[PDB]
Order: C-alpha cells, then structure tokens, then sequence
C-alpha cells in the first residue's frame, strides 16, 4: 500500500515475520554471553565519552542504539522486568527468542502460528502446576539467605564483591522497623565516597549526610547529640504581599534596620531557650537541622552558640530520621517539648577533595541505616549500585514468601521431562509446539554449557539420563558440568520470578506470532 | 551529534556534499566497460577471414547484413583512390581550380620555390603524403607564375582551400622551420585542417 | 518511525529491480492495467466507430479508428500492455483488421477472470474451463454461417462484401469506393491460383476530394521525360535494368596514349561507338526506353538523333513490377533485347493531374499484374484514412480468395454463441462451470461498444437481442443510430463479416487469456 | 584486520559469511520453490527494454531476474552447467543445496563444527549412491518407455496440452536416427523459427526447410521432383588479387574488355547447364543448386534464363544437412564433376510467410538430417516453447542413451530416505546427526510437490513413508488427490545419470557453500 502514501513501508506477512525472527535472533545471539558467574563482560560508550562497565540485560537494551519495534517491545518488557524483581532479565530475552526460533521452523512448514500458540498456552499451565508442586518451603535463616543472595551476586558480578556483599545486604535487611511488615530501602539510602578501594565498600549504622557547616567556625567532632527536626524558615524571609519602608531620617533608618530582622532572631532564641531548658551545662550534644536554609545572620547568631545546624537536606532525608533518631519532624514553632527530639551517639565530619560530611552514628536502636559505596571509578560505584541493588531485590523475593525453587536449570529440566511425558496427552500439532516449548528451556541450561566451555549435547544428555525412577533435583555444575544435585550447594531461585518470567514470555511472543502486516504510515507528504 | 541537528535544521555548515560526483564517476566508468564488446562484432571486416575463431554462430540475417554494408563501405572508399602524385599545373589554369575544383573534395594547395631543403623537404613529405591519401588533390607550382612578382620571403606556403574560402592556413616556414620537421607532423597538420582523422603523440 | 525491509528476495533485488508477487502486487495490477487500455480505445470500429487521433513523438499526427496503428505507435510501461498488443498485432499478421474487437473482448475476459479469482478459484480450474469454452466454441462456430462466397470475380459480388469492411470508414459515402475497389481488384486478381497483396498498390494527389479518384491499369510514376518526345499513342517499350550509360568497366578503365591520331580519333570513336549502340538499340523496333540507371548525355543526343523517349525511376520493385504489368524484362547489359522481351502499352502519356507531372501508364487491354489507383484529396491525413478503408477492403477480399466463409454481422453471432455456450456450461461438472458460463458472458461486451457508440442505451437493447436470441436468431442485431430500441436483420442489409478473422481473433484471444492468467510473479530490472 | 590496511575493504567475518550464504541460498530457494513440477509458477521475467519472456524454466529464469549475491552467482553458475549437460530439473538442484545448507545451520546452531558434517555427508552420499545404483530398473526403449520418458520429464517446464503435441511430434523425431550409432546431436537437427499460426499447428519435417526464396521473377515456385546441386563454389563477381587495370585506346578496346571480364563467369555457368542437360532436364526434372556464396545478377540471369533453380547463404550446417539428405556428394570446385555429386529431392516447393519467402524440401528416401517447425502468437510463446523442445529433446536422448529407467514422482527419494536410516546407526558417531539432516535432505522433494500441490505437508509425508517402510516396493506421489500409489505403473520415470550426476554437484557445492570462512571485496583501492 505505496499509493495512499506514497512515501510509506508497507511489509507483507513474511516480510513482518522474517524481520521480527531477524532482529529477535540478533539480540538473543548479542545476549547469550551475558549470564551466569562466566558470562561475557560488556563494555558500552554513552553519547557524550563516559563508559559503563555493564552486566545487566536491560542497561545493554536502553544504551545500544537500536531503532527497531521489536526490540522496542524488548525494551519496555526487560525494563518492567528489572523494576519489578531486577534479576536474571537475560533470562526472559532468550526465552522469548528460542521460542521464536523454535516456532519459525514449524510456521515455516506450513504451520499457521495459531495453532503453535494453543500449544503454548497448554504448554504454559502444565509447567505452572509441575512448578507449583515442585516448589519447596524453607524457614528464611541468616545462612538461607547467605546462600540466596550468592546466588544473585555470582549472577550479575565476580567473586569478591559477591562475598562482601552477601554480609552487607543480610545485614542489610535485618534493620527494619517492623520484622512483621514490609520493608522498604528508602530507609536505607546508597551514598557513593569515590576514594577508597573496591573492598572498602560497606554499611554504617545510621545517616551520613554531604552537606556540612554552611557557616563554617564550628566543632569537628561532637558526641551525644541530641537532634532537632524542623522545617520552618531560618533566613530572612519577604512578605508575599508587596510594601515597602517609609521613614525621613537616618534615626529611622537604623530603627527599621535592626526591627526587620526581629522575627528570625526570636525563632532562634526559642530555638536556643529550648537547647538549654533540654540541656545546660556538661557538653551534651545538641544537633539542630533544618530542611530550608538559614540566613548568615542566624548563622553566625547560633554558631557563637556551641550549636551546629544543617540546612538544605534531601527531602525524604528528614522522614526518615523520625524513625532512625525517634524524634518527631517540627514543621513550625508553635508549641516544642523535648519528646520531638532525637538522638545520636557520636557525630563527626570528614572533609574529601571539595566536599564534607556529616556522620550519624551509634544510634540507640539502628532502624535506619545507610550503605557506602567506595570505589575509585564512577562507573565502577554504579555497577556496585547495580550489584547491590540486585541483591536487595532477590533478599526481598526471597523473605517475601515463604517458598523458593533450585536454579540453575534443575526445576528447568524437572518440568522439561515433564512435558516431554505429558505431551501425549495433549492433542494436534499444537503438539509439536510443545515440544519446541520444552527446546524453550533447553537454551537455558546449554548456554551455560557454551558459558563453560563443554560439548552442549554430552551434558545436556547427561543430566537427561540422571533422572533416576524420582526426579532428581539435580542441575549443571559450574566446573565439571557432571550432573549434581541442588540441595546439596543450596543455590535456588525465587518462585514468582519464573512465574511471571513465563507469564511475560509467553504472552510476548503470543503478541509477535500473532502479527499479520506492518506499516510506517503517519508521513505528511 | 550537534551537527546533524543543525543538518536536519539548518544549512549553516556544510559537510554532506559533493558525494555524489566521484559516486557518478565511477557509474559511468563502470558503464563504459561494455563499449569494447558491443562492437566487437562491428569494426572489423576480416572477421570472415577469421574463422574458427570468431564463429559461434550464424543467423545469416544480420550477419550478411553486416557483409552487405561493408561491401558497400568498401566500393564507397575505394571508387575515390584515384591520385598520389602531386602535380604541377600552370598559372595560366590557375582560375579555372582555385574555382572549378569540385564541391566536396579538400585542396591542399601548396605553393612554393624550389631549392631550399625547406622547400625540398615539405615537397618530399607531401608527395610521400599522396602515396597514403589518393582522396586528396595535391598542387604544386612556382608561386611566381601563379602569383605575379610574389614576395620569396613568404614560402613555401601551405593553403587549404575548397569552394573557393580558405580553411586553414600556414603561412611561410614560421609554421614549418626546421629540418626536424617530419612525415607525421605535416599529416597531423592538415588532419587539423579538419580533412583527415588520425592519432599521433604530438 | 523506523522499520527496513525484509532481508531475503526484497534484499537480493538490483536498485532499479522492481517487483509484485501473488495474487495481490501481480494480478490485480495487471489486470486493472489490461481494463484501462481496453477503455481506452472501446469507441470505435462500428458503423458508428468513432475515429480517434493521437501525436507521435516523431510529430506526426494520425487518425485512426482501426486500433493497429494507434497502439502500434502509443508505448507503455506495462508488460501487459506488451503481450495484449503482440496479440493485437499477431492478429494484424493473420488479417488485419478489426483490432479493437480483441481488445473488447480481452477486457471483458479479464474483468471475468478477476472475478472468479476474488470468488477463490485455483488459476488451473479457471483456466481449464476457460480452455474449454474455447475449444467448444472453435468446434460450434462453423455450425453457424450463412451464405459463403461465391465466386470473389464479379464486380456487385465484391461491392456487396468489401462495403461491409468499409462501414468502419466514410460513413457518409458507401457505393463510390465500392465501385472503385471492385473495380480494382478484379481488373488485379489473376483468378486463377494466386496472389499477393503487393500486386496493388495507390498513388496519392493533393488537391480535389475523394470525388475525383480513380483507378488505371498501368502505374502512376511522377517523373519527368528527359528527352523532347513525348506520349506517342500506343507502342512498344524497351526496358533496361542496366544503367543508361555505354559499357563501363566494373574495374578502372583506364586508356593510355602514345601518339596523335589516337586522341585525333579518340571522341570520334567514343561517340561512333555510342552511335552504333544507339542506332542499333533504336533499329530494334520501339520508341519507348526506361532506363534504370543514369543517362548519358551523348547517348540522350543520339536517342534525340532517333526520337526517343527516356524516363529513370529509383525503384527496383517498380521495374520488376513494370516487368510484370507491361510485359518488360530486365537486360543487365547494354545489348539490343528481342522483340519476345518487348515492353507494350497502349498508352504511356506524361500528363500533368493538378499541377503535379506524372507519367501514366494504360492498356486497352486493361492487362497487367499491378494495377495503381490514384487518390484525391485535400490534406495528407484524408490519404490515410482513405488508404486505411481501401486498405481493409482488398484484404478483405484477399482473406476471402480462400476461405470463403461468410458469418452474420450485426453482432447477433456473439449472442448467439453466448447463449449456446452458457447452455453448454449449465453442465459442466468440478468448480469448471462458472469459468466456461462466463466465457461466453463475456460475448456481452462487443454489443455493449456496439450499443454505446450508436448512441442508443446499451442494456435495454441487449435484454432485448437476449430475449429473441431464445427464439434462436442468428441474424438479429442493431438498427445504426436508431436512439430507440429497434433491431433487425443483417444478411439482408449485407451487413456480415468473414470466419477465418473471427476464428484467428477468438483464438488468439484465447491464448492471450490462458497465457496472462498463468502469469504467477512479475520481475522488472533497472529502467534503460 | 586488513580492513586497516584498504580503508575500502569490506569484510564478513566466518559466522557473517555463513549467514550471508545462507541469506542468499534461503531467498533462491524460496523462489525457486515456485518453479518446479507441473505444477511450479509460471513466471514473467522483463527486462529494460520491455523484452518479455514467459516460463516454467529455472536457468532461463535465473538469467533474468536481477542477481546479486557472489554465492547466488556460483548457484546459478553451477545450476547453468547442469542445465547445459542435460537441461532437466534444475531446480531441485538449488532447493536440494539451500535446504542442505538450512538442515547444516540447524545443527552448527549447537556448536558442531560443519567438517564433520561435510564427511558424514559424503558417507551417506556413497551409501545412497550404491542404493541408486540397486534400485534403479532396466527396460529396453521403445514405443512406450520413452514416449511416457518425455511426457513425464516435460512438464517440468511447460504445461500439459504441448507436452502431449510435443511428445507425438518428438516420438516422430527419434526415428531418422542409426540404429547402433547415437546419431543425435543439435549440430544435426534444426528448429524453425516462425510467427505465423497458433499452437495446433507445430509440426516435424524431415527434410530440410530453409528461409531463402528465389533471386528472380522467373523462378519456379514448385518443383516435383529435384536433383541438389549443393556447391562451395564462388560465382560472383571477383576482383584479381593482385589488382589489374584496364588500359586501351579505344572504346571497342573497352568492350572486348568487357567480354574478357565476363568469360570466367561465362564457362563456370557453362560448364553447370552442361552438366544439368547431360544428366537430364526434360520432362519436369528439376534440377536445384545450392550455393553458400555469392551470385552476380549475370550469373544469376544467365543460369536463369531457362528456368532453373538456384539459391544463396544458407547456413554453412545446412550443406551437412543437405548431405545427410539429398545424398548428393558436397563440392568445392568444378575440377572434377560426376553426377554421383547429385542430390534427390522428392518435392520442392515454396511458401511465402510475410515479408519472407520460404523453401521446403522433403520427400527424402533416408533422412538423417531433421529440422523442426514451431509457430505461436508471439515472440515470448516461441521462445519458451523452443526452450521446451531443446530440454525435451535433451531428455529423449538421455533416456534413449541407456536403458535404465529409475522411478520418478516421490518414491526414489523417500527410499534413500529410509535406507539412509537404516545404516544411520553404523556411520560410527555424530556424523549420524547430519547424516539424519541429510536424510531430511532428500525429504524436501515431495514435500515441494506436496507444497505445490496445497495438500498439508506432515500428513502426506508420513503416509509416503509408512507406505515405503510397510513395503519394500516404490510408492509415488499423488497429484491428483494426494493419496499415496506407486508412480512407475502409470508411465513415470526420470534418468538414472541425470540422477547421478545432480547428486554429484549438488554435495560438491554443498561442501563448497558450508567450508567458507571469510567474505571480502579486495581491490578497488
């Protein structure tokens, strides 16, 4: 249809299909070397001459330079996926991909693609069920979890950073504020320090902030504070309704000058009548911060007074510090009892380069607490925010429920075996697309295989003839590829994960197969 | 980056231009390759004398054809062999061919006095001249009877004449001195008259 | 807003390589193409055929209502349109004329066919039903004629038929050319085995109309005697296909003298020599020489000397056809010929016929096997015209010296075989029958042009012929420019048409057909 | 890579070269698939100039379409050289290597380096080619073997009512041949080119018919019965070699030059008319000499002066045709003259087609040369029809050059098939793995025709093979309603060597397509 617009592509059925099984075997051949403890390491260049050292399926997606509808739909899906469990995204690409090569070969004799997705769909509800009978319960312990987040942190990176970040991230979820409630990160803030070694990275009790002194003659390092939240304005502030100053003399010049400052100074003597009503004498730390700024004059009004204060923090900063000190945040002056009050053990500051921070430790009862990353590459800090990103997202899939299922294509060749022996009961040559459904997750396992470095068919039929009468639990090793069984290392995966991993893959592909015509109309000639 | 934008937008800068004139040049190079095949078949007239490595096959159609036009080609061309000597008319004639001479047929109308080896040698170079091109009417005469009282300062001369309006001149040896002066030279000389087409260096 | 095209058959194509594939890109285009340049020209060859012009790229401009020529000079980009004038023309090489009826009828046949295909037939069942149609119709055809050709050598006999051929032309004369081309041909026919169309041929004049034509038993050459004598009553003529010029050697001739009374008796010897060529050449008996090559002014003085007269002509085929017509024969050397060789005329007069000189060429004997028809008009499109309609009278006659089969005309044939083949294909077992029915549906469209250009309404008149062709009529078609629903007999009226064109059409058309429909794929390279 | 070197370089590294190849040979395939069988797609191929072409044949089909690729190039230049030797399926050639090389990139997509493949495939080709050489069955030509040989190897590209003319007038033709000496060659039979009538009016001659039509109006139209002059003997008009003049003083001097120019020519054409009236010319027997050269119209007059016939350029294969025919001894020159020189004609005759004036000569007592007459609409019709007599004629002497015929129609194959199989668990390794592919190999040829014909694919194609496995016999293909039945019963053969030779190539290209490495276009710097 180059007539309505004469300047429009219009593609026919197989022109649609072989561009979508072109460019979907393109990604998943690129994608294949970017899983397991061995994949490839990609490095990618943005738009301006700043490197990511990335592992991560959908950072590869968003930063090629790819103009394409399929790998538009990859995009948008890997994204949700990442937002959602952020873990093995790979996983849903080549999926997706092996389905579509699988079913090319059977469209291409003959087989309307309709036909092949009924197949799928039945395909799709036995492995549900297999799946959920083979899930298996585990009360959630320190070292289940140890063993949990290994399995994410020898996903996405090395060895190392995987071994010093399965400590922090348990660690890590243990402060909550209610164990019986979800947790929630943004308690638990990612501040990045690029000046120490890879291994330096680690966690703190508490807050740590990267702005100081404004008005810098203060102390270096204060133990016992108690902390004031407030965000009333500490610095001269106009009246939003226009007037001005009328006076004749200079007499009333300098009256009008020292009563215009009058409002600010009476906020700060409350402030200061309330530190000392708290406390007197004996040095006791007394910490004051606001969300809004603070003019020089009460600046330099409360720093003569051994006060420190903090001015322009981030927003979520100060409603989480009414749960990490236990004061209440003040939003005005209008009545103030030391109850709103929090408190910390020892603050100090630390200058870096430009910048300076304010540390917030020893708390009572850490239930806020804050991750540093060190690291002397600023691409090397968003990987390990990546990292630990992840691994907070598989802790949480993990201690959300009550369930998980063995990986590393274990479950994967369980529900294979499965469906190769309940495929006789299903009927038609949607049949046959079961069968390419069970080739489905066959890539899974052989990949590794191409990620180790051994003959794909010798191990694939080797675990495949490990099946004794019982089902073995048994999956692929990562250093002699002999079949062995999972429970045994305790490496396993969460179960929605795989869940809505067929979900997505299954419907994705129902959308590509489904196609009949493409158009790029919407030209104005 | 920046200047694409600018490309899509404005003209400001130009940079994507003048890809266009090597890309034609070498469509047109490629396309002149076939010129040495397509008359193959059409240039030479031996190719029958060149059996058993020339035939694949004959139609007998064109092909006799193409016999039927050169034989024609060749009773054209050689019913006009009729000269090679230059000669020596008389200045009493003289009106009677620098007029009456025919309509169609270029005159090299050489004009000279014997005894310098100027002279001597542009004679011997157009006589040895009509021994390769009996289609052209050579003269050759004393100036002085064709030409009363003739400066002998302005020879030997060479005119080109037909239907009474000089083509080309080639006045005195300021065109021809020196001995070096040599059969090719005198030929690619009156091909430039426009009456012969040839090839030669220089 | 970014998607390329797919890898594979669009991507091994050459960048002027253009394509269209299956039923979609190939065969609707195709067909839409075909029914365009059948609309294009679906308003002529009738009794009312509307002549239409065109200009060519060579800047000439015809008017044509014969569809030969108009499309012989249109070109196109359509393969299509290529195949359906190959068709047209193979149909020229086989008669000749009414080149607008394959084009009707192709049209209508392919509307049909992109029917069936949106029915969802396979090509093979439309094609093979269509196959037989054709093959059924070839075998009921000549169950239907009436009065074939007598005799093709009386003159009312050839009036009455090639007026038929003529009604596509000069619709407001009939009988002028009539007598004028039965006139010709039958002076032309040797009736006795043979024939060539080049035996006729046709002189133009500028000046007075049609009303001044005719036709003469001897050529018509505009040249002009170069010796005094002229237009001696009747006589013998000698022709010469060597030039006029005494014996010249075929090598050079060259002649070497040594002393004075060679070139004292050089000319005298020349000139004797010629002489006695000359005088014997004249002693041979005629006054009349036709030279073929140049002439030689001595020679002309002595043929002044012996009175004779001299024409040269350019023409080979005219002196072999000269040969022909006055009994000539051709001496390729300069030697006196016999009196059996000898040309004879009755008169070879140089005229003048409206300010331009002609040299005719008439026998009593109204003998010869070119007979030439001079032709009068005012501008040179009327010589082309008028040569278009003699032109389809004498090969109507020439197509009839044999096959002398006659068919009714006035269309009721069509309906007729429309009608018998619909009967026929009511039976036809497989998916086969709705591709034969609509074979001869398609006998419909011929009468539709027929009814459209008489200005009369189409499909009134058509229910009509329908409704006494179940009476079983052969003979029933339209009244011309009857503007009201009236119809009548044709074989009273002469209004009939021969079998062989008919036949060559329908079979050609047939071909045509089978051969664009199993056309499967389209491929075109880079545009020269 | 060299790429540094020639900044015009482009280069397709190994896995690019074989996706590329495979590209090429997937588009050839697919297209080519529309051709074979009496049921493939008829075609319009078109050029620039509007020259337009119709047909069924895929060698003519690929010299007209617009070509590309250099591995589409060696397919079409190997594809040519098959047509060249026998001209007969050549598109099962193609599809047989494009699906070779799709099985190959099946496989290869599991690692598999292709070399052992490529010898599992030459394993299996030996296997199978000494299975061809069991199964195939000997009968003696004859009427009805060969008259069922070409209607069955027609149709493969041209359609069914001129293979039915074609095989009577072909029947008919393969009989003026030797007995025991294989007499056929094209250098010996001749096809006649002329657009004058439909196609129910091709016939044979065997005589000789040629284009060329009297010189003179005195000639005669007809003879009925004819004694051949053919002569190499140049009676035109000459000029002496070593370029002689004419130099008298007289006019008369001119003229007896004239006399003495003309002799020669005179006592040539004396000499021929003596020996004319000597054998005999009384009594209508015609007497006809064919010269190649040419004659002057003094010749030609004086020769013609008492009706004789005499024509001019023919073609120079015509004087061996005229020999084999008329019987008359050839001759050069006039040195040594016999009647045993004399040729016989039974009738001459002539017809004028259009502009041309045509001869025919017939009536001959032991005809070894033949030519044929084909007349159709048009130019594209004539052109394919010629095509389709050449490949026609092709087949006949291929069958008539042995005397084994093998079955054709489906059953040969799907037997390589499931013998193949059988020795399938003795080809000792992987290499069983493509010897399997290479088994499906074979598995398109039906499957094409069963692609052609609209019948579902899988279904018929396991019926065919039950039926063969059940059995030891040869069952065929169906195309009238799919239902598997022997096709040897009903007249349907193909040639054993044609066979043998396309497997031969087609496993040479094979390995040839699958063993590169590297694509480059160097030059051009």
């Amino acid at each position: 249809v180059k007539t309505l617009n004469p300047k429009a592509e219009v593609a026919r059925a197989q022109a649609a299909l072989a561009v979508n099984i072109s460019a979907a075997r393109g990604l998943q051949d690129v994608l294949r070397t970017n899983l397991g403890p061995k994949g490839t390491m990609k490095m990618l260049v943005s738009g301006a001459g700043d490197i990511k050292l990335t592992k991560d399926g959908n950072v590869l997606l968003h930063e090629m330079q790819i103009q394409h509808p399929t790998a538009s739909l990859i995009a948008k899906v890997a994204t949700a996926q990442d937002d959602i469990t952020g873990d093995g995204t790979t996983s849903n690409v080549l999926i997706i991909g092996e389905l579509l090569k699988q079913a090319d070969l059977y469209i291409s004799e003959g087989l309307h693609p309709r036909i092949i997705t009924e197949g799928f769909e039945a395909a799709k509800e036995k492995a549900l069920q297999f799946l959920e009978e083979v899930k298996v319960s585990r009360e959630m312990d320190r070292e289940t979890l140890i063993d949990v987040a290994r399995t994410s942190l020898r996903t996405k990176v090395h060895a190392e950073l995987a071994d010093v970040l399965t400590e922090a991230v348990v660690d890590s979820i243990l402060a909550i504020k209610k164990q019986d409630e979800p947790i929630d990160l943004f308690m638990i803030e990612i501040m990045e320090m690029k000046h120490k070694s890879e291994t330096d990275t680690s966690l703190i009790r508490g807050l740590v902030l990267d702005h100081g002194a404004r008005h810098p003659d203060m102390k270096k390092r204060v133990e016992d504070a108690y902390i004031l939240t407030c965000n009333v304005s500490l610095e001269y502030e106009k009246t939003e309704v226009n007037s001005g100053f009328f006076y004749k003399s200079a007499e009333e010049r300098e009256k009008l000058v020292k009563a215009e400052r009058k409002f600010i100074e009476d906020r700060v003597k409350k402030i200061i009548e309330l530190k000392r009503k708290v406390c007197g004498d004996s040095d006791k730390g007394f910490v004051v911060i606001n969300q809004k700024g603070i003019d020089p004059f009460s600046l330099d009004a409360l720093s003569k007074e051994g006060i420190v204060a903090l001015r322009r923090a981030k927003r979520r900063n100060m409603e989480r510090l009414t749960l990490a000190c236990g004061g209440v945040a003040l939003n005005s002056f209008d009545d103030l009892s030391p109850d709103c009050l929090g408190h910390a053990g020892l603050v100090y500051e630390y200058t870096l380069g430009e910048e300076k921070f304010t540390f917030i430790e020893k708390c009572n009862n850490p239930r806020s607490v804050t991750l540093l990353i060190k690291g002397p590459n600023k691409h090397t800090l968003t990987q390990i925010k990546d990292a630990v990103r992840d691994g907070l997202r598989a802790v949480k899939n993990a201690i959300d429920d009550g369930c998980v299922v063995p990986g590393a294509g274990a479950v994967e060749v369980a529900m294979a075996e499965a469906l190769i022996k309940h495929k006789p009961s299903v009927k038609g040559r949607a049949q046959l697309g079961v069968q390419a459904f069970a080739d489905a997750l066959l890539i899974i396992p052989k990949v590794l295989a191409q990620n180790s470095g051994f003959d794909l068919q010798e191990t694939l039929v080797k675990i495949q003839a490990e099946h004794s009468e019982s089902g073995q639990l048994v999956g692929v090793d990562l250093n002699t590829g002999e079949p062995m069984v999972a429970a045994e290392v305790g490496v396993w995966d969460n179960y929605c994960v795989k869940k809505q991993l067929l979900h997505s893959c299954t419907v994705i592909a129902t959308n590509i197969l489904l196609v009949d015509e493409i158009m790029r109309a919407g030209m104005s000639s | 980056e920046w200047n694409d934008i600018l490309r899509k937008k404005g003209i400001l800068p130009p940079k994507e231009s003048l890809k266009e004139l090597e890309e034609e040049a070498e469509e047109e190079q490629r396309i002149l390759q076939q010129s040495v095949v397509k008359t193959y078949e059409d240039m030479t007239l031996e190719e029958l004398e060149d059996h058993e490595d020339e035939f694949n096959e004959e139609d007998e159609r064109a092909i006799e054809m193409y016999r039927r036009r050169r034989l024609a080609e060749w009773k054209a061309t050689k019913l006009k062999n009729k000269f090679g000597e230059v000669l020596e008319i008389s200045g009493k004639d003289y009106v009677q061919e620098v007029t009456k001479a025919g309509e169609g047929l270029w005159v090299i109308l050489h004009l000279y006095k014997q005894g310098i080896p100027l002279c001597a040698l542009i004679n011997q170079h157009l006589s040895g001249l009509a021994r390769k091109f009996p289609d052209v009417k050579f003269i050759k005469a004393i100036s002085t009877t064709c030409i009363p009282n003739y400066p002998d300062r302005n020879l030997p001369t060479i005119f080109v004449y037909l239907e009474g309006d000089i083509k080309a001149q080639f006045i005195g040896p300021l065109v021809f001195g020196g001995m070096n002066l040599t059969r090719d030279e005198l030929e690619w000389k009156l091909s430039e008259s426009g009456a012969i087409m040839t090839d030669l260096e220089e | 807003l970014h998607v390329p095209k797919a890898p594979g058959f669009a991507q091994m194509l050459k960048e002027g390589a253009k394509h269209f594939s299956g039923l979609e890109e190939a065969v609707y285009r195709n067909i839409q193409a075909c029914k365009e340049l059948a609309q294009t020209t679906r308003t002529a060859y009738g009794p009312n055929g509307m002549n239409k012009m065109v200009i060519n790229h060579l800047e000439k401009l015809f008017v044509t209502n014969d569809a030969a020529t108009i499309l012989r000079e249109l070109e196109v980009q359509h393969p299509a349109a290529k195949m359906i004038v190959m068709a047209s023309h193979m149909q020229e090489q086989e008669v000749g004329d009414g080149t607008n009826f394959v084009l009707v009828f192709a049209g209508a046949l392919l509307e049909l066919a992109e029917e069936l295909l949106r029915i969802g037939l396979s090509v093979s069942e439309v094609i093979e039903g269509y196959e037989i149609a054709c093959r059924k119709a070839h075998e009921i055809l000549p169950n239907l004629v009436c009065c074939s050709a007598k005799n093709l050598r009386d003159i009312d006999e050839v009036s009455s038929l090639l007026r038929t051929s003529i009604m596509s032309k000069q619709y407001g004369n009939e009988v002028f050319l009539a007598k004028l081309i039965a006139q010709a041909c039958v002076s032309i026919f040797p009736d006795s085995g043979h024939f060539n169309v080049d035996n006729i041929r046709v002189c133009k004049i500028l000046g007075s109309g049609i009303s001044s034509s005719s036709v003469l038993h001897g050529m018509v050459f505009k040249k002009e005697t170069e010796g005094d004598v002229t237009s001696v009553k009747d006589a013998k003529i000698a022709v010469y296909s060597c030039p006029f010029d005494g014996m010249i050697t075929e090598t050079k001739g060259t002649v070497l003298i040594k002393t004075a009374e060679e070139l004292m008796n050089f000319s005298k010897g020349e000139e004797n020599l010629m002489d006695a060529q000359v005088k014997a050449i004249a002693d041979t008996g005629a006054n009349v020489v036709v030279t073929g090559g140049k002439v030689a002014d001595m020679a002309l003085h002595y043929a002044n000397k012996y009175n004779i007269m001299l024409v040269r002509l350019n023409s080979k085929w005219d002196l072999r056809r000269l040969c022909k017509t006055v009994g000539a024969t051709a001496l390729p050397r300069l030697t006196p010929p016999v009196l059996e060789e000898m040309g004879h005329c009755d008169s070879v007069y140089l005229s003048e016929v409206g300010d331009t000189q002609v040299v005719v060429f008439k026998h009593e004997k109204e003998d010869g096997a070119i007979s030439t028809i001079v032709l009068r008009g005012s501008t040179d499109n009327l010589m082309d015209d008028i040569e278009r309609a003699v032109d389809d009278g004498v090969n109507t006659f020439k197509v009839l010296t044999r096959d002398k089969r006659l068919v009714p005309g006035g269309g009721a044939t069509e309906i007729e075989l429309a009608k018998q083949i619909t009967s026929y294909g009511e039976t036809c077992p497989g998916l086969e029958q709705y591709a034969i029915k609509k074979f001869a549906e398609a006998f419909e469209a011929i009468p539709r042009a027929l009814a459209e250009n008489s200005g009369v309404k189409a499909n009134e008149v058509i229910s009509k012929l329908y409704a006494v062709h179940q009476e079983g009529n052969k003979n029933v078609g339209l009244d011309i420019e009857a503007e009201v629903p009236a119809v009548k007999d044709m074989l009273e009226a002469g209004i009939l048409d021969t079998y062989l064109g008919k036949y060559w059409a329908i079979k050609l058309a047939t071909n045509a057909a089978v051969t664009v429909l199993r056309v499967d794929q389209i491929i075109m390279a880079k545009p020269a």
